[PDB]
RNA sequence: AGAAGGUGCGCCGGCUAGGGUGAAGGAUUUACUCCGUAAGCUCUGGCUGGUCGAAGAUACCAGGCCGCUGCGACUGUUUA
RNA sequence: UUACCACGGAGUGAUUCAUGACUGGGGUGAAGUCGUAACAAGGUAGCCGUAGGGGAACCUGCGGCUGGAUC
RNA sequence: AAGCGCGCGUAGGUGGUUCAGCAAGUUGGAUGUGAAAUCCCCGGGCUCAACCUGGGAACUGCAUCCAAAACUACUGAGCUAGAGUACGGUAGAGGGUGGUGGAAUUUCCUGUGUAGCGGUGAAAUGCGUAGAUAUAGGAAGGAACACCAGUGGCGAAGGCGACCACCUGGACUGAUACUGACACUGAGGUGCGAAAGCGUGGGGAGCAAACAGGAUUAGAUACCCUGGUAGUCCACGCCGUAAACGAUGUCGACUAGCCGUUGGGAUCGAUCUUAGUGGCGCAGCUAACGCGAUAAGUCGACCGCCUGGGGAGUACGGC
RNA sequence: AGUUGGUGGGGUAAAGGCCUACCAAGGCGACGAUCCGUAACUGGUCUGAGAGGAUGAUCAGUCACACUGGAACUGAGACAC
């Protein structure tokens, strides 16, 4: 549901290298904002379970991501969670 | 998943041994090249090679003899489910010392035979006959 | 369902913890103001002894309870 | 005289055995009565789930399968 | 007899490839212990044997020290072959909310017209002179979406065909860039899940369980005929089942070929290469049928399930 | 709920919630706690090619019990066949 402007302008804010749309952040990133935009569209259909499938895959996606992450890294884990504003 | 990358290997030789074929190429490391060595001093193959440039290929030839292919009948034993270990007293036999067991110790990837000289056990990875 | 059933309860001391009101003081908006107050008055508790009687919710006051069934769902109304 | 405590009392539950008027299905029996549901295209192709109906095997509707013959 | 209807995912099990370290697993050695008796071997006694008895072996175990570093585990640093992200395109009955079309059936009204219509194996019930069927015009309403249509497509499965707009998931396809093992499976749990059925409220043309009548028949609570209610449709909620089937769990890697077909690429109608969907077939496998790159072949990782037929997927208990 | 840990004290031949007064809210459990049924354990015995399966008569080691339920005394030692 996102925007090619959409997305880039998330990965400028998000990125770490210049120019690396696969760390973990930019990855995270667009899954909570395509998350945090499927929420009016299912607000209004509920009887759509076939794209609500896709929304759970997208949000166990964002999960293992920051599972990783957090394996890897501590202050990277704890920044992102800071900026995304999600609970966990 | 490639669970198992020596299972694979075997597969491959076995595969490719009864549809008649000379070479067999497949991903490389450094357990797989000490089997093929130890093949090698055994006769079961013809030669081994590995490539260069990052991600190594290793290539072996076969033999055949006669009508019928040198290797017969080879078949993993300690599988990452398993993970079988012998001491020397209990080494295994393959059709009564005709065969070899490959056998992974302190001293290296060798044979069973060469397991008794040294009188260390250690892993048994697979029979070949 | 207050189902059923059970335990404590008087009086006199010892130690101890809280609340309300409220001098003096302090602040500034200087006055029908804000904070806060020792004593006094007043209201809640806790754990520790002692003691009298036959009996301490001592008088008046103040539910008896339980198990099977018929009828009507219930609160209500009716032959002054 | 106090503290601990066995026996023994009172109330109310849980669990587990045996038994019970009367009832529901099941199995095994023998030359019994009524039909003929399946096996052949078994004479309306059979099965699966579900619903209604009927002395009984069963019938009918809806969806499904071929483990269906002719072609 | 035996693959959960289908996914997602928790505990757990398992882990692509380089270095370096550590010594838990692993291996070797030493020491202590592992009661005696019993079992085993070599002996000695009772005239033999049973029996008794000497020495040994064994007691496959546990514990503590020493050494090794191939593999597993643990720690640090790497890599890009697994996994994923960014960018243009392709196809599609994938899903949801509205609107709009044409064919046809039925019902009502009106004109012409008169003695049959309908149905069957043959009939009858039924509809008709209170003017039917047929025929022409008008109106109302509900439902399904001919021809395209295909061994065709999409979807995790169940499933999804009129046309248009809006919202929305996924898959294929090409190059470059990026992350650097972030993976597979999955007891429990969580959702989706044909039809029939249930609750509340609408709607109701056709069809049609139940039901009424006519036939057939020895009987006919059936097959056949004429009618016909729930239901089939819509909104919200429940229900959790199917020969939910490829009767074949998911994931990954290998193994002769030939003929189609749906999307997409390349090189020069031809050749090659991907992701599906079909027909044959060599090895191999199987009790046989048969499977055979869409394995039921050769192998790995994890899960589910089976243990003679009935009783019985029933009883009791829990949810 | 003395339940799990701490402190002071008591008590024992001896460590210890063994006991007591305070302080804290801990401890155990899908690697199966709690509950229900059954049963002394081992060396061994019998079967089996082995791996296993079944099983604790006689002999030896340990444990528990002594009509039923409690309690202590004497004693180096008993909660006393
Ligand atoms: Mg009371
Ligand atoms: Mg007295
Ligand atoms: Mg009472
Ligand atoms: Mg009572
Ligand atoms: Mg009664
Ligand atoms: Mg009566
Ligand atoms: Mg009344
Ligand atoms: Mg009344
Ligand atoms: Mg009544
Ligand atoms: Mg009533
Ligand atoms: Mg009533
Ligand atoms: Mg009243
Ligand atoms: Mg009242
Ligand atoms: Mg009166
Ligand atoms: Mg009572
Ligand atoms: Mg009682
Ligand atoms: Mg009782
Ligand atoms: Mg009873
Ligand atoms: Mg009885
Ligand atoms: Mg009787
Ligand atoms: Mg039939
Ligand atoms: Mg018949
Ligand atoms: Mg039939
Ligand atoms: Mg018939
Ligand atoms: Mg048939
Ligand atoms: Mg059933
Ligand atoms: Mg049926
Ligand atoms: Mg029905
Ligand atoms: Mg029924
Ligand atoms: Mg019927
Ligand atoms: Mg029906
Ligand atoms: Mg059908
Ligand atoms: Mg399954
Ligand atoms: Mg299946
Ligand atoms: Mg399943
Ligand atoms: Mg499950
Ligand atoms: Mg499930
Ligand atoms: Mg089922
Ligand atoms: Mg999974
Ligand atoms: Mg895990
Ligand atoms: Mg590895
Ligand atoms: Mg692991
Ligand atoms: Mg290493
Ligand atoms: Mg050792
Ligand atoms: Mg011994
Ligand atoms: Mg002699
Ligand atoms: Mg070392
Ligand atoms: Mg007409
Ligand atoms: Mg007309
Ligand atoms: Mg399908
Ligand atoms: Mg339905
Ligand atoms: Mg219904
Ligand atoms: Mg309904
Ligand atoms: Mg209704
Ligand atoms: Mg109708
Ligand atoms: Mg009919
Ligand atoms: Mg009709
Ligand atoms: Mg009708
Ligand atoms: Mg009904
Ligand atoms: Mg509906
Ligand atoms: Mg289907
Ligand atoms: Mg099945
Ligand atoms: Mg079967
Ligand atoms: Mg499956
Ligand atoms: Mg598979
Ligand atoms: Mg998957
Ligand atoms: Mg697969
Ligand atoms: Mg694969
Ligand atoms: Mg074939
Ligand atoms: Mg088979
Ligand atoms: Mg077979
Ligand atoms: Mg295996
Ligand atoms: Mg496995
Ligand atoms: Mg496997
Ligand atoms: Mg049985
Ligand atoms: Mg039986
Ligand atoms: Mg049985
Ligand atoms: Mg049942
Ligand atoms: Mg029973
Ligand atoms: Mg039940
Ligand atoms: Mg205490
Ligand atoms: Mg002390
Ligand atoms: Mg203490
Ligand atoms: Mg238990
Ligand atoms: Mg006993
Ligand atoms: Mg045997
Ligand atoms: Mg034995
Ligand atoms: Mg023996
Ligand atoms: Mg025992
Ligand atoms: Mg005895
Ligand atoms: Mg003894
Ligand atoms: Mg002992
Ligand atoms: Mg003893
Ligand atoms: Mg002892
Ligand atoms: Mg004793
Ligand atoms: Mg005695
Ligand atoms: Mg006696
Ligand atoms: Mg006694
Ligand atoms: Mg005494
Ligand atoms: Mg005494
Ligand atoms: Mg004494
Ligand atoms: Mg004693
Ligand atoms: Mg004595
Ligand atoms: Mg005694
Ligand atoms: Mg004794």
């Amino acid at each position: 549901a996102l925007s090619v402007e959409e997305k880039a302008q998330i990965v400028n804010e998000y990125k770490q290298a210049e120019g690396d749309t696969g760390s973990p952040e930019v990855q995270v990133a667009l899954l909570s904002a395509n998350i945090n935009k499927l929420q009016d569209h299912f607000k209004a259909n509920g009887k759509d379970h076939h794209s609500r499938r896709g929304l759970i895959r997208m949000v166990n996606q964002r999960r293992k991501l920051l599972d990783y992450l957090k394996g890897k890294d501590v202050s990277r884990y704890t920044a992102l969670i800071g900026r995304l504003g999600l609970r966990r | 998943s490639m669970q198992d990358p020596l299972a694979d290997m075997l597969t491959r030789i076995r595969n490719a041994q009864m549809a008649e074929k000379t070479v067999v190429s497949m991903p490389s490391s450094k357990l797989k090249a000490a089997v093929a060595k130890v093949l090698k001093d055994e006769g079961y193959i013809a030669d081994f090679q590995i490539s260069s440039e990052v991600k190594p290929q290793l290539s072996i030839e076969l033999k055949y003899f006669e009508g019928k292919p040198v290797i017969e009948e080879v078949k993993r034993i300690s599988r990452p489910g398993l993970r079988q270990y012998k001491s020397v007293e209990q080494l295994p036999k393959v059709r009564g010392g005709l065969g070899v067991s490959i056998v992974s110790t302190n001293k290296g990837v060798m044979t069973d035979r060469a397991a008794r000289a040294a009188g260390v056990g250690g892993e048994v990875l697979c029979t070949v006959f």
